[PDB]
C-alpha cells in the first residue's frame, strides 16, 4: 500500500530508528510509533531502511497488547476491553488522519473522542497549542469553554443574530479563529514549555498535522520527520519557539545545526 | 424527561433531562450522581458515539432511554 | 432540487439533491466538488448537525435551503 | 460456525470451526489458509485478548462474528 | 503579504505571496528569485510538506512565517 | 536607608543578595544582586545590613575597576562620556528608574540615560512587554511606538476626525489595559527563549526591577523583598505565567514545599 | 473583581476587590477572612511589595492575579 | 483660574491655579494630591508635552482646560 | 532647516531637517548616513539628552545649532 522511508540516528549514544514522511495523511501513525521507537519501546531489525504501513500498523498493535495494565479490576478490564476494540476499529485512521477537537483553555484539554483512546492506551500523552490570550476577556468571553467544533457552530448562530452582544461575541470569535490559523498561540507556547516534563516524549497537534515532541534542557524540540531531511544526520530535532516557524535545526544531541 | 444511563457493568441511574440538554450537560449531571468528570466519560447510544456539543434531540434520544456510559483509566 | 452550501472558506456552493438524499449522498457530492472526504465534513442547518443516518426529508430541508459546511479537524 | 478473521491492515477471511474448538486450533486453522505461522499469531475477540486453551464456547464467539488477528512480527 | 523561506545554507529569500497562491505559484516566486527550479524545490512548514496542487490557505499560512526549502 | 542582607548558598557557595522593604531602590537592588550572584561584587561574610551609600560605593568601585584597557581612541572617549553620564543620574537607582519601552523586542527600550548604567556593567536589561504578532490590528495601532509615544498617540487619536486614528487609538489603549502588568504571553516566550541558561540579567516589569535567571529552560526571579527574609526555601519564585503565581523555589531551584 | 492571595504555608484566600481599593483596604478585606491584623500583614505581587497607602490600580493588579502574604516584623 | 487634568484610568483632578504658575508647580499640586512625582509627570496639552520651564499661559491653557497626565514609567 | 551633529571624535555631519521633526527621525537620517543605528546614538543640545519622541522645536533647535553625538558600544 504505502511505504516509508526509515532514519537512523543516535538517540541517548544507541542507534535508534525514526519513520519519514512523504506525502501527507499518516502524521499521527508516524508521530505514535516514533514516540515507541524513540522510547525503545518498539525495536526494529537494525538493517531495514523502509517499511510499509502494514508492519508499523501491526509492530503498533502488537505493542498495544503487550501493554497490557496490571492490578486491573473486573470494572477497569470491562472498561479497558471496550475501549481496547473502539481504538483498534479506528486503527486504520491513523494513516490517513486523525479527527482531533480541541479546547482553547489548556495544553491536555481534548473532547474524548474513540480516536483519543489509542494515546490513553499507550499513555503517550497528546498536546495542542491552541490557547485564548487571558489577558483579552473579549476573547476569553466570547470563546468561553467551546470546543472548536462548537465555536464554529456558535459563529454561524451569532453571524445572523440580532443581539448586539451575540454578533460581536461571533465577531471576536471568528477573529480569533482567523488570526490563529495556525493552531498555536504564544499563550499555547508558554503553557507547553511549562507543562511538558523534561525528558518526556508526547504528540503534538498543530496546523493538522501531528508531531513527537520532547523537552530538553528546558525547550521543546519536534522531532523532524520529512523526508526532505532523510539524508541530513544533522537534521534531528527542530526547535519550537515562535509561532512563524522559524525553528533552529538541531542534531541528534539536540546541538545547532551549523548552516552549510 | 427521564433517561437511564447504563454502565457496561450494568449499574443504571436516572437523570432528569431535558430533549435540549447537550451531552456535556448530561455528562455534568452525571458527575453529579456519580463523581466522574466528563472528560473522563464516554456515552454511546444506537451504537454510535455521542458528541460533546450535540443535544439529546440530535440524536432522538426520547424518554425512558438507556445511554451505556464507558469509562477511561 | 437545488439547495445552497455555504463554507467558512468565504463560498456558497450550490448542490442538485432529492429530499429523499441521505445524508452521507450529499457529503459525497460536496466530495465531488470540493475534494473533501465525507467523514471530516460536518452539515450545519437551523442550528442542527445533520447526522449520517437521516435523510433530508427529516431535517424538512426545503428547496434553495442552505446549509453550513465546517470541517472537522484531521491532523495529517 | 462461519467466523471471520480480519487484520488491522484490512484482510478479512472467513473461517469454518465450531464452537467447541479452542483457540490453538483457532490460529492453527488460520495457518492453514494464510500460511502464517502460529505463534506469531495473536487473536483478539470483543477487545479480550484469547487464550490458547480455552475455547470459542468459552468467551461465547456466535455465529458471524469477527475475530481480529494481531501478527507478533520479529 | 510576505513570507519567508530558509534553506539549510542559512540563506534566507523573502518572498511576496497571497493566501491564494498555490504551492507551485510559491515555487516559480522562488525560481524568478532564487536559481533553482520549482522541480527541485520541496517546501515544508513546522515539520509538514507543503504539497503541489494546494494552496497557501489550505496550510493556514500567516503573514510573516518562515518556510524550509529542500532538494527534491 | 539601610538595607538587610540575605545569606544564600548560590552555587555551593556562602553568597549575599540585597533585600527590598520601602519601594524605590529596586534599579540598586536589581543591579547589585547580579554583581553578588556573579562573585564580580564581594561582602565581608558578617555584614548583616548595608546602607546605600556603601551599596553604590561599591558599584561605583566596580565600575572604575571594569574599564576597558584595550580600546581604541573612539572607545575612550565615548566610555568617559557614558561614564560621568552615568553617574550623575546614578543616584537615581536608590529611588527608581524611568525607562521607555517598545513592544517589538525583550531587549528593546529608548536608549536613555538610564539604559547606560547597564551598558557599563555588561548587565542585560530586560521587559515582557511585547504585542502578540498575530493581531494585526494591535501590531498596526502599536507599531513601532514606545510606551511614551503611545500614551501621546493615543491621546491625540481620540480627537481626530479620521475614523482609521480614531480606531487605532481605541486598538492601542486597549492593548495598554489588557497588558497593564506589562507582561504578556509573547513575551514570555521570547525571554525564555533569548535569556541564555544561567544568564544573571534585570527584569523590568510592572514598574519593578527583578534579578532574572534561566535554570533548565525555565526564568526565575530572585525574591528580594523583606517578608522572605528568613525564610531559607524562598529564594527564587519561578516565572511561567502572567498572574504572579510563580513556584517559591530553593538557591538550588527545588520546589518549596508548602511549610 | 475576585483575586487570590497564597501563604507559604500553602493556604489559598479569594478577595472580592476593586481596583480603587488601597492596599490597606484589601489587608482589611483578608482580616476578615482570617483574622490577621493589617499591622502584621506584607502583600506582595511579581516580587514587589504593596505599600498600604497605594491602590491596586496602581500595581495594575488584574483579576485573578495571585498576591504573596508573609507576616512582618 | 480653574483647570482640569485627566489620567489614563479616567479620573479627572481639579485644581486651582493661575495663567502664571510655572508647569513645575502644577506638577506640585498633583503631586499634593495624589503624591506622584513631578519628574514623573507627563501632561499634554494641545499635542505638546508641556516643559517645566514655562508656564501655563506660554501653551495657551484656558480656563477649564483638561491636561493629561500620562506617568514615565518608573522601576522601583 | 541645516543642523550640525558632532561626535567626540569631532567629525561634523550636516543634516536637512525640520523644525516638526522627531528626534526619532533625525536618529534615523544619521542612520541613512553615518550608519550608526538609531538605539545606540544619544544626542545632546544645551547639555540635556533628547528624547525619540520630541522634536527639534520642542528643545528650540533652530538654524545653524550643533547637536553633540554620543556613542553606544
Ligand atoms: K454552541
Ligand atoms: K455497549
Ligand atoms: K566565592
Ligand atoms: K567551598
Amino acid at each position: 500500500m504505502s511505504v516509508y522511508h526509515i532514519k537512523w540516528i543516535q538517540w541517548k549514544e544507541e542507534n535508534t530508528p525514526i519513520i519519514t514522511q512523504n506525502e501527507n495523511g499518516p502524521a499521527p501513525l508516524l508521530a505514535i510509533l516514533n514516540v515507541l521507537l524513540l522510547a525503545w519501546k518498539v525495536k526494529l531489525p537494525p538493517m531495514m531502511e523502509i517499511i510499509t504501513a502494514e508492519q508499523l500498523m501491526e509492530y503498533l498493535g502488537d505493542y498495544m497488547l503487550d501493554a497490557k495494565p496490571k492490578e486491573i479490576s473486573e470494572i477497569q478490564r470491562l472498561n479497558y476491553e471496550q475501549n481496547m476494540s473502539d481504538a483498534m476499529a479506528i486503527l486504520h485512521k491513523l494513516q490517513t488522519g486523525l479527527d482531533v477537537n480541541v479546547r482553547f483553555t489548556g495544553v491536555r484539554v481534548f473532547e474524548y473522542t474513540p480516536e483519543c483512546i489509542v494515546f490513553d492506551l499507550l499513555d503517550i500523552p497528546l498536546y495542542h497549542g491552541w490557547l485564548v490570550d487571558p489577558q483579552i476577556d473579549d476573547i476569553v468571553k466570547a470563546v468561553g469553554n467551546c470546543s472548536y467544533n462548537q465555536l464554529v457552530e456558535k459563529i454561524i448562530s451569532c453571524k445572523q443574530s440580532d443581539n448586539s452582544e451575540l454578533v460581536s461575541e461571533g465577531f471576536v470569535a471568528e477573529q480569533f479563529l482567523n488570526n490563529t490559523a495556525t493552531q498555536l498561540t504564544y499563550h499555547g507556547l508558554c503553557e507547553l514549555t511549562s507543562t511538558v516534563q523534561e525528558g518526556e516524549l508526547c504528540v503534538f497537534f498543530r496546523n493538522n498535522h501531528f508531531s513527537t515532541m520532547t523537552k530538553y534542557k528546558g525547550q521543546l524540540y519536534l522531532l523532524v520527520t520529512d523526508q526532505g531531511f532523510l539524508t541530513e544526520e544533522k537534521v534531528v530535532w527542530e526547535s519550537l519557539h515562535n509561532v512563524d516557524g522559524d525553528g533552529n535545526f538541531c542534531d541528534s544531541e539536540f546541538h545547532l545545526r551549523p548552516p552549510s | 424527561m427521564q433517561i437511564f444511563v447504563k454502565t457496561l457493568t450494568g449499574k443504571t441511574i436516572t437523570l432528569e433531562v431535558e430533549p435540549s440538554d447537550t451531552i456535556e450537560n448530561v455528562k455534568a449531571k452525571i458527575q453529579d450522581k456519580e463523581g466522574i468528570p466528563p472528560d473522563q466519560q464516554r456515552l454511546i447510544f444506537a451504537g454510535k458515539q455521542l458528541e460533546d456539543g450535540r443535544t439529546l434531540s440530535d440524536y432522538n434520544i426520547q424518554k425512558e432511554s438507556t445511554l451505556h456510559l464507558v469509562l477511561r483509566l
